[PDB]
Parts: C-alpha cells; sequence; structure tokens
DNA sequence: GTCGAGTCTAGAGGAGCC
DNA sequence: CGGGCTCCTCTAGACTCGAC
C-alpha cells in the first residue's frame, strides 16, 4: 500500500519514494507533539476535514550517493564545484610579475613575459583568470580592448576596430568580433556578466564548462548592503547603529577594494573616454587606458583574494557556491523576429507617439491665442504659465527684358541677404513665442527638429493644463510641496486628501490626488494606471471631452513600459551565430529557415546582487509579461528556441509560503502540517483553485496576481492600512468599510495560525550569526545583531525566507546538472527568474527533461523538510503542479501573445505553436517513469 | 455647411450649391475641382507616390487606358485592376520574377450614378505569395491606415472592418467617419489566383513568380484608394475659421505681402523672394500684387480659410537690415527671421512635417 | 524601328513586340506606357507646370471633367478648352478679374480614329484684344524654347505661321520625326466667338479689367501633344545609348554590388538608396538582383534606359569609402567618395 | 565685466519583475 | 513597518564657456 498518512491523517509521500528518500528510521513524533498539533488543528478547525487522497506515485528515482539527502547534495555540489575552487585558489596564491612600462599596440592576445616583454598569443591559456573588458560605446556594443592576468602573467586584447580605421564596420555583431576565451576554467571580475557577454565561445548553442566568479556576488554573501543601507552609506560618506558602516561597502570596485584591502584609493579616467569619448580618442590615449585596465584587473585580484575565505567561511555548503557558478551562465535565443519585434514595437510606439502628441500640439497651438488682450489669465488652467515676449535682437516683355529683370530682382534680394554682418551669431529661440511654449519646441540647430511643440507629452506638468483636466468638477493645480491636486472653489480668505493651506491660491483650495500609497505620497502625474478607473468613472475628465482624457490615460499605459525599457531591448547585445556555428540539429530540423538569422543574449546577471543573494539583470530580470493592451510585451515571447529544441522549465508553487509553513510546523512539532498554515497550505490544489492564493482571490474579488501581493504583504509585515489601500485598489467595486472588514477577515487569526512561523523566523533574525535553515548561509556582516541591533528588522526576517528560496534555487539548478549530467539529457541552463527555472532541450529529452524537473522538485523539498528535521514529505507539494514544454518563453503556454505590436498573435505573425503544460502524471506515462534514453 | 462653404468661398470646390450637396460630392457627379482642390489632390497623390511606390523597391508605375476595347461596344474603366492585371506579366520581367512585387496607377474610373461619376482612384496590385497573402494583406492594411492617419488631425476617424466577399475571400474596409457616418474610403481585398487564370488562361508557367526557392503562382492584393473622398475626408478632419491642413498637403504653402511705402522699391524684394521660393519647390501667393490692399486681420482670415502655412511680410525695414515679418497658421504668431535663412527654414518645415 | 525595339524591351512601351507600330502610337491607339515611359511623361509634364504655370501668377490649373454631360447622352471630351472656357467665369475671382490669366490642364483627351487617348497639355490664355499677336508670339517663343531646351538637336524643332478657315492667325510648332515632319503643337488666335458662345447675353460677366476698364477677353490656345512630345524626345535622345535630357530621364543613377560579403554591402547599398531617394533622387534598385550578369552588359543595359550614371560598391567602399561612378555621355570611370555622391548628383542635375 | 545658452547632476514620482 | 530589485522621464539647481 503506497497510501500513507501522518498522524495528523495528511496525506504524506507514497511509500517507495519515502523508502528511496528518507528511509526506516524516522523517529516517531511522539504522544505530546501529536496532542499538541491535534489541540491546535482542533481549535482552529482543520482537523475533522477529510481530503481525498492524490493519486500514488511510484517512481524508480536516481540513486542518492551519501547516507541521507543532505550528504547526497553536499558530494553533488563538491563534484560541481570542485574544479573552481582549485582554479581560485591558483588565484589566491598567485605571484604577478609588475605591469608592462608600455603596453602592445596589436590587435588580438598578448603576453606580457617578465621585465614587459610583449608576446603574441591566440588565447590566454589559463585555468584561472581576472578579465575586464572595455568597449567603446560610441561604436556600440563591440569590445574595444581588455586585460587579464594570471599568476605569474599579464594579457592584453585588442580589436580590429580600435587598431585599424575603416569607413564601415558591421553592425549586426557575430562571434569572430568578441573576445576569444576558451578543462574547467574560472573567470573573475567585478561585473563579470558584462566580460562574459564580449567572449566569443560563449554564445555557442551547447553549453561550455567555463564559469565565472563576480566579486560583486561574493561582496553581496559577505558583507553586503541592502538599498535603504546603501542609501544611509552614500550619504554618511558624503538609526541608532551605524557599527556597519566599516565593514560594509557600495557594489563599485574602489570602494570594495577600500574595504577589503584598505590600500591607496583606486583612480579612475578623468575624461570618461569609453563612456562619452570617440574611437580616435581612444586611439590617442591607448597607454593610459589599458593602465587604468589593468589597474582595475589588479584592484579585483586583490579583492577575490581578501573575499574567498570569508565567503567560503560564511557560506560553507557547496550548493550555494554550486547554484552560484550554474546561475552565470544564462543563455536566450534569438531569431530574426527579434529584430522584427524591435522594429513593429518601435513603429508602434512611435504612432501611438505621434497621436499623442498631435492631439497635445493641437491643444498647444490653439492655446496661444490666448496671448492675445491678456485672456490668459482668465483661463483657469494656463494663468501660471510665462507668456513673456522676447524683443528681437540686434548688433509683355522681350527676352531680354525678363532676363534683365530677373537678375535685376535676383542681385536685389542678394543685396539683402549680406547683412547678416549685423545679425547675431548666435540664433534667438522663437522671440515672438510664449516662453511655456518656447520650453516646448526643438530649436532649429537641434538634429531632430520636428515642426511645432514636439517636446510634450503627458509627463510634462503642463499637459494637464493643456488638456484641461478635472477632479470632480474641479480644474488641477500643481503644488510643488504637494505634488498634483485640484482647487475647490469657494474660499473667502468637499472631502478628500485635505485641505492644505501652503498654496494660498486666493480663492481656492488644493486637495492631493487620491494616491494608491496613502496621504504621504504626492501625485506626480495625473496620467497614471491607477487614473484609469477614475476616467471611465467621470471623476476624472479631459477638457475636450470625448473620448480625449481615456485615450491619452489609454496610450500612456500601451506605451508605459516601452518607454521606460527601449533603451535597454533595443541596445541587447544579440550576437548572430552563423550557419557554421549552429549544430547539426538545427540545420537537419524540418522548421530551419535558410535565410533566417539564428543567434543569442546573454543576460548580464549579478548572480548576488541583493542582500538575500538574489539575481539582478535590468532587462530580463524586468521584462513584462505579454499583455493585450502592453506595447512590446511580447519581448520574453522573442526568446525562442532553435528548431529541434523547446524550452522545458517549470515554476515553484507557492514557494515562501511553503517555506514558511514548514519552518513553523518543524518549528511547532516534527511533522507536517502541525500548524494551522501548514495543514492550510498542504490542503489546496492550484488546479481545483483551492490554493491560499486562490482562496483570497476568491473571498476578496482581485485577481490571483494581486492576491500574491497581499499574502506576501501581510506575512512579511504589511498593516492593516496596507491590505485596505491594496484592495481599494486593486478591486474598485470596494467602499473604505468593506475594505476594512476584509482587512480584519485576512488579519483575524494571524497562538495563532502563523504564530509558530513568525517565532520561528524571529529567532533565526536575532540569533548571533543568522544563518539559512537549510543551506546555513550566513547573513551579511551589515546587517548582524552585533553590527545594527534592532535596526532593518523587516529586512531580516524576509532576508530568512528569501535566502531559504535562494537556497531553493541553488538546489534545484545542483539537481538539474546532475540529472541532465548523469543521464546525458541534451539541454542547459536557459535562465532563472528566482523561483522560475527554464532550460533549452531539445525536442527528443523535452518529457526526461520534465521528469527530472519533477524529481528534482521532490528532491529540494525533501531537502528542506530533512534540514529541519521532519523526515516526511507530503503528497501535495512532492511535485510540480505543471512542467511547460514551450517553443518560447511566457507564463503559459496557451496564451497567444497578442500586444499593441503583435495583433496577429505568436501563431499568425510567426511560427509558434501553443505549448503544452504537462503534471507528473503525464510525464510517467510518456516516459515510462525512467529518465534513461 | 460651412466647410463647403469655405471650400467653394477659397475655390477648393467649383461649383454652385445645386451641385454642392453631399450625394453628389460622395457619387462623383459634381464638377470639377477648384485649383486649390486640384493643388490639395495633388499633394494627396504625390503623398500616396512617396509612401507606395518611391521608397519601396518592388513599386513600378503601370500605365492602363481609360476604355477598355472589344467585347459590341467598349467601355470606359470602372477600376485601375484590370490594367495592373494586363501588365503583371510585362512588370514581371522588371523585379525578374521576384515576388513579392506590385503595381500602382493614380487615375480617374468611371462609375454609374444613367449619369458617370468620375472618380480619381490610387490603386495598388500587390503579387504576394500564396503563404505569405495573409501577412502582407495584414502589413498593407496597417501600412495604409498609418498613411491615412499621418496626415489626419484626428486619426481615430480612420478606422478598419474586416470583411469578406461572397466567394469567401478576406478582405478589408477603411473608412473615414464623416460626420454623417462612416464612408468607405479604401478598399482592401486578398484575392487569390483565379483571376489572373481566368485573364491568362492555358500554361501557368508565364504566372510563376519567384517565392525564395520556389515557383508559385501569386494571391493578388488589390488595395483601392478614393483619392476624392480622401480629399473630402481631409477637409473635413482639418476643420477661429482655419482648414488645418497638413503642411505636406496643405496647396499654397506661404504667402508674400508688401508692408507699407515706399510700394516700388519693396516689389522688387517681393519678386526676388517670390522667383528663389518658386525654385525651392515652395508654391506661393503673391498676395503683393493686389491692387485692393485690405487690413492685415482680413489678410490672416483668408489666408487661413486657405489653409496658408506662412504669411510673409517684406517691410521697408526689410531695406535696411533684411528682416521680414513671419506669422504661421499654427499658432498665428509674429516671428522675424532674416532674408538669407526664409528659404531654408521652410523647407526644413515642410520636410520635418 | 530599333528604337522602338529598346523602348519595348527596356519598359518604355508596354505590349508585345508586334503590338507598336508608329501609326498606333502617334494616333494614341497604343496599348500604353511602360514604367520608365510613364515617369518620363511624368517628367516632362512637371517641366511643363514649370515653364507655363510655376513662374507665373496669371496662370492658374484648371480641372475639366472627361465627359461633357447635358444634350450636346454624354460624350468624351476631345480638348481641353472647353472645360477652361467654362471656368472662365470661377477662375475671374482669383486675379480679382484682373486680365491676362490662363489656365493650364495636362489631361488625356479622347479623338476618334477605334477611340485614341492623348495626354496633351493646354494653355487657355485670356487676353485683352489689343496685345493678342503680341502675347501669341510670346508663346510661340517660350514654347519653342521650351521644346529646344532639353532637345540635343533642337534644330529638329520647327515653327510654321498657319491661317485657319476663319482667316485668324495661328502658328504651328512641329518635330521632324525620321520618317518626316510630326505635329506635336499648335497655337490660334481664337478670339471672342467661343466664349460668347458658351456665354450668350449679359457680356458683364464677361467683362474683366484692362487698365482700369472693363473689356472682354479674346482667348488664345496653346495645345501640345506630350506623348507625341515624349516620342519626340525619345527619338533625339538615341552605341545604344538614350541620351536624355536629366531633367526629363525617368531614373538618375543605378546602384549595385560588387563582390561579397552579401549583407554588409547589401546595408550600405540600403543606406545610400534612402538618402537618395530622400534627396529627389530616383534610383534603379540593382543591387537586391542575386543573380549577376558582366558589367560591359550592365552598362549597355543601364544605356538602353536613360541611366545618368552607374554606381558599385565594393569591399573598398567598406575599406575608404570610394565608390566606381560611371557618366552615361561620356565612358569615363571615376573614384568618388560615398558621402559626396548626393552632392555630386544633385548639383549636376541642377547644371544641367 | 555681465550675462545667457549648454551641461552635468541629484532628487522625486512612476512603473516593470519575483 | 511587505520585502528584494531595476530603470526611466522631468525638473530644479549649480557650473561652464563664449559673446557683447
Ligand atoms: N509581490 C511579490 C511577488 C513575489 N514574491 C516572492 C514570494 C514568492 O514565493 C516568490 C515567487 O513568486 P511567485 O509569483 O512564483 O509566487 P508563488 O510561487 O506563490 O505563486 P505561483 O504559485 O503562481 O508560483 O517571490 C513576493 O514576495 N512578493
Ligand atoms: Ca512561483
Amino acid at each position: 500500500g503506497q497510501l500513507r498518512h501522518n498522524p495528523l491523517d495528511i496525506q504524506m509521500l507514497s511509500r517507495g519514494l519515502h523508502e528511496q528518500i528518507f528511509g526506516q528510521g524516522g523517529e516517531m513524533p511522539g504522544e505530546a507533539a501529536v496532542r499538541r498539533s491535534v489541540e491546535h488543528l482542533q481549535k482552529h478547525g482543520l482537523w475533522g476535514q477529510p481530503a481525498v487522497p492524490l493519486p500514488d506515485v511510484e517512481l524508480r528515482l536516481p540513486p542518492l550517493y551519501g547516507d541521507n539527502l543532505d550528504q547526497h547534495f553536499r558530494l553533488l555540489a563538491q563534484k560541481q564545484s570542485l574544479p573552481y575552487l582549485e582554479a581560485a585558489n591558483l588565484l589566491l596564491q598567485a605571484q604577478l610579475p609588475p605591469k608592462p612600462p608600455a603596453w602592445a599596440w596589436a590587435e588580438g592576445w598578448t603576453r606580457y613575459g617578465p621585465e614587459g616583454e610583449a608576446v603574441p598569443v591566440a588565447i590566454p591559456e589559463e585555468r584561472a583568470l581576472v578579465f575586464d573588458v572595455e568597449v567603446c560605446l560610441a561604436e556600440g556594443t563591440c569590445p574595444t580592448l581588455a586585460v587579464a592576468i594570471s599568476p605569474s602573467a599579464w594579457y592584453s586584447w585588442c580589436s580590429q576596430r580600435l587598431v585599424e580605421e575603416r569607413y564601415s564596420w558591421t553592425s549586426q555583431l557575430s562571434p569572430a568580433d568578441l573576445i576569444p576565451l576558451e578543462q574547467e576554467q574560472l573567470v573573475v571580475g567585478h561585473n563579470v556578466s558584462f566580460d562574459r557577454a564580449h567572449i566569443r565561445e560563449q554564445y555557442l548553442i551547447q553549453g561550455s564548462r567555463m564559469r565565472f566568479l563576480d566579486t560583486m556576488s561574493m561582496h553581496m554573501a559577505i558583507s553586503g548592503l541592502s538599498s535603504f543601507q546603501r542609501s544611509l552609506w552614500i550619504a554618511a560618506k558624503q538609526i541608532s547603529s551605524w557599527d556597519w558602516l566599516d565593514i560594509s561597502s557600495v557594489n563599485s570596485l574602489a570602494e570594495v577594494h577600500r574595504l577589503y584591502v584598505g590600500g591607496p584609493p583606486l583612480e579612475k579616467e578623468p575624461r570618461e573616454l569609453f563612456v562619452k569619448g570617440t574611437m580616435k580618442d581612444i586611439r590617442e590615449n591607448f597607454q593610459d587606458l589599458m593602465q587604468y585596465c589593468a589597474q582595475d584587473v589588479w584592484a579585483t585580484h586583490e579583492v577575490f583574494q581578501q573575499q574567498l575565505p570569508l565567503f567560503l567561511e560564511r557560506c560553507p555548503h557547496p550548493v550555494t557556491l554550486a547554484g552560484m557558478l550554474e546561475m552565470g551562465v544564462s543563455y536566450l535565443p534569438v531569431n530574426q523576429n527579434w529584430e522584427r519585434y524591435l522594429a513593429e514595437a518601435q513603429g508602434t510606439y512611435e504612432e501611438l507617439q505621434r497621436e499623442m502628441k498631435k492631439s497635445l500640439m493641437d491643444l498647444a497651438n490653439d492655446a496661444c491665442q490666448l496671448l492675445s488682450g491678456e485672456r490668459y489669465k482668465e483661463d483657469p488652467w494656463l494663468w501660471d504659465l510665462e507668456w513673456d515676449l522676447q524683443e528681437f535682437k540686434q548688433k509683355p516683355c522681350s527676352e531680354e527684358e525678363e532676363f534683365q529683370q530677373d537678375v535685376m530682382a535676383r542681385a536685389c534680394l542678394q543685396k539683402l541677404k549680406g547683412t547678416t554682418e549685423l545679425l547675431p551669431k548666435r540664433p534667438q529661440h522663437l522671440p515672438g513665442h510664449p516662453g511655456w511654449y518656447r520650453k516646448l519646441c526643438p530649436r532649429l540647430d537641434d538634429p531632430a527638429w520636428t515642426p511645432g511643440p514636439s517636446l510634450l507629452s503627458l509627463q510634462m506638468r503642463v499637459t494637464p493644463k493643456l488638456m484641461a483636466l478635472t477632479w470632480d468638477g474641479f480644474p488641477l493645480h500643481y503644488s510643488e510641496r504637494h505634488g498634483w491636486g485640484y482647487l475647490v472653489p469657494g474660499r473667502r480668505d468637499h472631502h478628500g486628501n485635505g485641505p492644505y493651506n501652503d498654496v494660498d491660491i486666493p480663492g481656492c483650495w488644493f486637495f492631493k490626488l487620491p494616491h494608491k500609497d496613502g496621504n504621504s505620497c504626492n501625485v506626480g502625474s495625473p496620467f497614471a494606471k491607477d487614473f484609469l478607473p477614475k476616467m471611465e468613472d467621470g471623476t476624472l475628465q479631459a477638457g475636450p471631452g470625448g473620448a480625449s482624457g481615456p485615450r491619452a490615460l489609454e496610450i500612456n499605459k500601451m506605451i508605459s513600459f516601452w518607454r521606460n525599457a527601449h533603451k535597454r531591448i533595443s541596445s541587447q547585445m544579440v550576437v548572430w551565430l552563423p550557419r557554421s556555428a549552429l549544430p547539426r540539429a538545427v540545420i537537419r530540423h524540418p522548421d530551419y529557415d535558410e535565410e533566417g538569422l539564428y543567434g543569442a543574449i546573454l543576460p548580464q546577471v549579478v548572480t548576488a546582487s541583493t542582500i538575500t543573494r538574489r539575481a539582478v539583470e535590468p532587462t530580463w530580470l524586468t521584462a513584462s509579461n505579454a499583455r493585450p493592451d502592453r506595447v512590446g510585451s511580447e519581448l520574453k515571447a522573442m526568446v525562442q528556441a532553435p528548431p529541434g529544441y523547446t524550452l522545458v522549465g517549470a515554476d515553484v508553487d507557492s514557494q515562501e509560503l511553503w517555506i514558511a509553513a514548514v519552518l513553523g510546523d518543524a518549528h511547532f512539532a516534527g511533522m507536517h502540517g502541525c500548524t494551522a498554515f501548514g495543514w492550510m497550505t498542504l490542503q489546496g490544489r492550484k488546479s481545483r483553485g483551492t490554493d491560499l492564493h486562490s482562496k483570497t482571490a476568491t473571498t476578496v474579488g482581485i485577481s490571483r496576481e494581486h492576491a500574491k501581493i497581499f499574502n506576501y504583504g501581510r506575512i512579511y509585515g504589511a498593516g492593516q492600512p496596507f491590505a485596505e489601500r491594496l484592495l481599494m485598489q486593486f478591486n474598485h467595486r470596494l467602499t473604505q468599510q468593506e475594505a476594512a472588514e476584509k482587512a480584519q477577515q485576512m488579519y483575524a487569526a494571524t497562538g495563532g495560525t502563523e504564530s509558530e512561523m513568525f517565532n520561528k523566523l524571529e529567532s533565526i533574525a536575532t540569533s548571533d550569526i543568522p544563518r539559512t535553515p537549510v543551506l546555513g548561509c550566513c547573513i551579511s556582516r551589515a546587517l548582524e545583531p552585533s553590527a545594527v541591533q534592532e535596526e532593518f528588522m523587516t529586512s531580516r526576517v524576509n532576508w530568512v525566507v528569501q535566502s531559504s528560496a535562494v537556497d531553493y534555487l541553488h538546489l534545484m539548478l545542483v539537481a538539474m546538472k546532475w540529472l541532465f549530467e548523469e543521464f546525458a539529457i541534451d539541454g542547459r541552463f536557459c535562465i532563472s527568474i528566482h523561483d522560475e527555472v527554464r532550460y533549452l532541450v531539445r525536442e527528443e529529452d523535452r518529457y526526461r527533461a520534465a521528469l527530472a524537473l519533477q524529481i528534482t522538485n521532490l528532491l529540494t523539498r525533501c531537502m528542506f523538510a530533512y534540514k529541519l528535521g521532519l523526515n516526511d514529505l507530503p503528497q501535495s507539494v512532492a511535485f510540480f503542479s505543471a512542467v511547460d514544454i514551450d517553443r518560447c518563453l511566457r507564463k503559459e503556454v496557451t496564451m497567444d501573445c497578442k500586444t499593441p505590436s503583435n495583433p496577429t498573435g505568436m501563431e499568425r505573425r510567426y511560427g509558434i505553436p501553443q505549448g503544452e503544460a504537462l503534471d507528473i502524471y503525464q510525464i510517467i506515462e510518456l516516459t515510462k517513469g525512467s529518465l534513461e534514453k | 455647411e460651412a466647410l463647403l462653404e469655405i471650400c467653394q468661398r477659397r475655390h477648393f470646390l467649383s461649383g454652385s450649391k445645386q451641385q454642392l450637396s453631399r450625394d453628389s460630392l460622395l457619387s462623383g457627379c459634381h464638377p470639377g475641382f477648384g485649383p486649390l482642390g486640384v493643388e490639395l489632390r495633388k499633394n494627396l497623390a504625390a503623398e500616396w507616390w512617396t509612401s507606395v511606390v518611391v521608397f519601396r523597391e518592388q513599386v513600378f508605375p503601370v500605365d492602363a487606358l481609360h476604355h477598355k476595347p472589344g467585347p459590341t461596344s467598349g467601355k470606359l474603366r470602372e477600376n485601375l485592376l484590370h490594367g495592373a492585371l494586363e501588365h503583371y506579366v510585362n512588370c514581371l520581367d522588371l523585379v525578374n520574377k521576384r515576388l513579392p512585387y506590385g503595381l500602382a496607377q493614380i487615375g480617374v474610373c468611371f462609375h454609374p450614378v444613367k449619369s458617370i461619376g468620375e472618380k480619381t482612384e490610387a490603386s495598388l496590385v500587390w503579387f504576394t505569395p500564396p503563404r505569405t497573402s495573409n501577412q502582407w494583406l495584414d502589413f498593407w492594411l496597417r501600412h495604409r491606415l498609418q498613411w491615412w492617419r499621418k496626415f489626419a488631425m484626428s486619426p481615430s476617424n480612420f478606422s478598419s472592418s474586416d470583411c469578406q466577399d461572397e466567394e469567401g475571400r478576406k478582405g478589408n474596409k477603411l473608412y473615414y467617419n464623416f460626420p454623417w457616418g462612416k464612408e468607405l474610403i479604401e478598399t482592401l481585398w486578398n484575392l487569390g489566383d483565379h483571376e489572373l487564370l481566368h485573364m491568362y488562361p492555358g500554361n501557368v508557367s508565364k504566372l510563376h513568380g519567384r517565392d525564395g526557392r520556389k515557383n508559385v503562382v501569386p494571391c493578388v492584393l488589390s488595395v483601392n484608394g478614393d483619392l476624392d473622398r480622401g480629399m473630402l475626408a481631409y477637409l473635413y478632419d482639418s476643420f477661429r475659421k482655419v482648414l488645418k491642413l497638413h503642411p505636406c498637403l496643405a496647396p499654397i504653402k506661404v504667402a508674400l505681402d508688401v508692408g507699407r511705402g515706399p510700394t516700388l522699391e519693396l516689389r522688387q524684394v517681393c519678386q526676388g523672394l517670390f522667383n528663389e521660393l518658386l525654385e525651392n519647390g515652395i508654391s506661393v501667393w503673391p498676395g503683393y500684387l493686389e491692387t485692393m490692399q485690405s487690413s492685415l486681420e482680413q489678410l490672416y482670415s483668408k489666408y487661413d480659410e486657405m489653409s496658408i502655412l506662412f504669411t510673409v511680410l517684406v517691410t521697408e525695414t526689410t531695406l535696411e537690415n533684411g528682416l521680414i515679418h513671419l506669422r504661421s497658421r499654427d499658432t498665428t504668431m509674429k516671428e522675424m527671421m532674416h532674408i538669407s535663412k526664409l528659404k531654408d527654414f521652410l523647407i526644413k518645415y515642410i520636410s520635418s512635417a
């Protein structure tokens, strides 16, 4: 009988899986623990509820190497990270001769022997390197020059685009334009993800054994700072606890060098020739730039020497380092549809911006007529603008007769043409127009000049005045201290945010526009997304009427993401692989396009750029999901697998919820579901819509995505006012009283439903050296109780669970790599958006990849239970709800990414069909439960 | 109503109130267009040509006759599609049988109303490969709608609707929301190849075009646009009485005038500036030749009704320093600018619009 | 003969090789014009417009329909004079009733041959009766100068005074085709007979202002056949080279690609192509053709067309920016920087 | 010697992700 | 006491440098 039940009747793991994972020998909970759990659940009304058992799962799991699961994971991580710790130790004991007096002006790699002799080499040929790459931003993303070091060797690299001057270089990058750097190798840098993207062999579809260590990641692991901590640190360099300042620094190479090595200050090039200089500037100052790059490399080497022992001490579990190594090899395949997406998104953005600018420019041009007669003093919107005027400053006929008249006219016109001597040499900018209209127009010298007030947008403070926006029939007025608002006439010397008296507008009252975050925030733009419901209701109205206001807000919502992300997305470093670099499987596949382009984008991820050791990527960890109304939201859908390949991945179901629940249960009694919160977490299926997210989304009419925010806020210290404001923002049909009532209902029972979890989190946070419950990773120095005492308490309490989730990600990556190497699954790591792991797998191994992902989730949950001493796993949280098998990155495998820039969808505009989501039973039926071929 | 009065007053429309009616304007039985209307239609046709033929390497002009002879007497043309299909095989050689390629033409077609209504039509016939026929149909729908909205003060009034024929062929129909309702200004039909096969019976070897490495019989995408109804749509869209036509569509770009005394001396400068602007491709209204001088307010109102972008006022002070008063219809604001840089400013304003 | 074969092959004239003949072309019964022929006719129309309507305040465009309704049932227009005469009253308000003024239009006119269609450029000049012959001679000289301006052999354009049955002064402009001399333009001093016929009674409407007095005008009809003028210029322009005047040539510059790499050179050629198009220079997109022929064959093909210059982009253009340039008039090849090509072409067109 | 058009920087408010 | 990030536009303020 595979069906098992704990003393609390919760369906535990299948018998075979329990024997293969935990084995016989687990200590019994005891009478007292079971009595406490039963009493708690009975008091909270959960003991008598029966639940239909989930079908049992019988799997022949891969053998576990150690005596228990912890030893298994330790052995796997040690096998993974052994070749790279050796290279790190090689770097830590390096004797490096001084940098050469003169750097070599030669394209490619050059090795500097003793005393500075320059010898040309093809590749550095080292097991370990400290690498820094300089890129001339004027000429694009192609690398300009680089310097690398190793034990007893200085290396320098120069590109053709630096040593040679030519009329045109290709704007479409190729691996032949990158730096050749590639059994295992370790590359160390301060933003090594940036330097990784400029390596030739890092864009091949097949993976490479080279891994990358980052000093920023290790700094955040050892002595990192929070964003609030970073702000305070920078302010203090220019809360009663300040001991953390002397043991922490910001993620700048100079500051890290000051913190760890503490030598002379690091010097930078004053002119910043790479960021804001031409290639000629770099050619003229080649030696100085090479010297500065070498200085940066030396500083990084010293920092790594000072950091590696500290990181290995504060993060002793090998799984942490193995996951950090695996998290820095992200890979996003793309094709010519990437260029199509860029072009179409830019075109749609330009069209919508042009419609908005047409409306605004018409309103501005028609407004200039109020200058006559000083009628602007009677306009309730534009009276406060500057209407100043600038004076202009100063310092039949015969053929012969017609020719003579034409020559006379031309000469007379040329005579007056020469009076330019008296004209001032600086052309005055629109003297005859009012100042406010003057500021909205480009100057004639501007190369991107467009007639009319082209410099006009909804974000400008004059746009609401031009559109004559009204809130409940009151004109919008801007206060420098209290943001936007409206004026209620009737003053002699309505209920809203408050009648602020700092404005002193005669015969009016200033009321701030209601803000989604409370009365302590200011409204900087009335065209925010949160005002679309108010525009539709009729409280917010535009002067021209009709759809002018609603269309403005709609276009703002459509182009808001692209406005903030077009520079990031368009400037993505895409390296297009030629036909030779592609695998034979891609070429021979029926979907192969001979005239198409195949390439990849390497995300520039900092593996540990958070106090919780989360990853950071400005674009791909910010990439919006596809929406019917968002322009360019199909960004992730453009990450499309090559022919013969699919993107197999999955997302963890209620990750931090279950981590908190298991911590609270293990602290209460050594069983799953001891506490009410743990029982609720297990008793629920996402397919049936009974999980906590869906239960909240049903109890209050908000969406499940908003229920995520609500629940995770409540867990991590959000008060009742925050919950009320969130409910009112996400559910427009609620009132203030109803929001307060539903806030109490979700906060009534949290001796409570989640008391034990809170106690465990506070106990771990307040210990002398807070550590992760699973892998034992220590918190940053700048957050220990000695350093900060009772400061940043919410940060550390959330850090417990968030770093536990990062450990979950580390375990998932290690287990997936182990399963792919053991059973020879022809796939590789694609991207990890925190708790979402995506793998680029061939079509022949997609179901095996799904089974490996399910086994990985099972083993990770079992490890979480084991390190807390529970010795069992519930069946509910044993496997993923569904594993996605899709040819493009999207939140769901069925949604056709129809956007304003992609109205026809992925299936029509491109050739991408719908994917499939499979649970454990379907995977077992499709692969017989075996990961073997 | 007032728009028609202004259009006939400013010679956009050339007719009396008997013929200047909505039904006659839409049908095409109205008399000919006034000189400003002719200039506006020329500008609209030039913009259409710039957008469709000039900047596309696959679009070439085609000459279709106004009558179709043979089977008994001949008839006037009702559409430009027939001539384009007749010239398809001949124009295949230009692109070296490479698809897609198009044949574009602007001309007058005759429609029974048995009164005959003459409509000037801009037609593009796109010979697209069969597999990308829907993709090219969507692309041309978006491109033509963006073109109609490019010169529109109210782009939302130009809409699109999906429609199907009796045979079931897919297609789109563009409209302009006139004050009385939506009127069909442009039609796109995803015709197959049966029309070409009917016009070219026999071996289909001639009709084969190159879609990559395969020879296919193209699907005919017909894009027909009514330039007269489009001009009326833009006149309504543009409509202080001022016809805010697009700077690239306005019939007359600039206006010249004489400010004060002496009368004779300013005429030479006005003539020189007139000749320079005409040599630089800027259409000028010679208001300095009007014996019946009027106040500047009346002149400004007249130029606003005529959609005059700028009013250059050469004065006696120009003889001293070379500064000429410049006013614009959009802002009604006066500016001072030197003679040497007026042409460059006008060219920049027209091109960057 | 050979010229017509070249025009049919190089897409000046449409139809099969046996579907075109001299009489069909002259009578307007040809199937049509090829894209190069359409562009040449459009260039001729633009030049005529620049010479007549542009640089003259008194000349205004007119829009006459292709058919005349009402009792003479309806029938196609045969001349553009009637539309201008019908527009005489409406167009009188533009000039504030100040004679003289003219109405010009380039439209297709239908002539019974079969039905023939001719593209005719008509000028109807409303003249005070005093200077009728002076303006007639002025227009004769101006039109003859315009015809001879683009002609490599201006002597082939002639003139001949003629008298009609009514005895009114008239002048005829011809072109000397190889078979013989053919009429391409005619001017007649028609007088107020037609204006009074179309406007009987109440001559107050027909009165204008000539020296602050009201005088009925005398009309001058300047009618020229642009299709036959296009044929005349094609014959004049014709080594198989069609040396059309740069203001009339349909395509100015031919753009091609040398050896590899294909993508980079195609991008450079596309940029140059877009630049030249934005600067009003028509370019033949010869770089899109994957199949390539001999350089001499390509030069001969471009010379059969009215291609002013041929530009070839190679690897050296990537290295330094020099582009091979060949001139149609003189078979000379020179290297020019790719950033100076636009200015050179514009200067050549303006000088021509 | 004064002064006004570029020019860099910092801060605020909005907006994407998990 | 939600937490952890990311980047953008807009605007005010202080600084610079050439022209009168
Ligand atoms: N507004 C948010 C969103 C996310 N997270 C954290 C908590 C989650 O555990 C983790 C992953 O986010 P998910 O969106 O995956 O949340 P869930 O895993 O709970 O939802 P699902 O079951 O849909 O995966 O990120 C958070 O704290 N606050
Ligand atoms: Ca999740």
